[PDB]
């Protein structure tokens, strides 16, 4: 026996648009890593005015 | 990096005292002007048939 017609929902009647499904996009940007090396960490920084 | 300790007061009093030393000085050159352009030998008619 079992199901021979299923029903989908995912299936277009016309063939203008494919999947009628919308992805996710929960978040996950990814950017270029660029580590940050931090030499100047170790030298004495003071900001000045004028002069 | 200016090192100076105002500046920008000091430079729009600057520019206020200038602005009142040509409004005084517009004002004696129209004087002068009243004064010398119009003396009976230029005019040789008063603005109105009566005043001087």
């Amino acid at each position: 026996s079992t199901p021979n017609v299923l029903t989908n929902v995912a299936v277009s009647h016309s063939g203008e648009v494919d999947s009628l499904l919308i992805e996710k996009f929960n978040g996950k940007v990814r950017e270029q890593y660029l580590k940050g090396e931090n030499l100047l960490s170790h030298f004495q920084v003071e900001t000045v005015t004028g002069t | 990096q200016g090192d100076i300790d105002s500046l920008k007061p000091k430079i729009a009093v600057n520019q206020a005292k200038q602005l009142k030393r040509l409004e005084d000085e517009m004002v004696v050159q129209q004087l002068m002007l009243g004064g010398i352009s119009n003396t009976k030998a230029q005019r040789t008619n008063p603005r109105v048939p009566g005043h001087g």
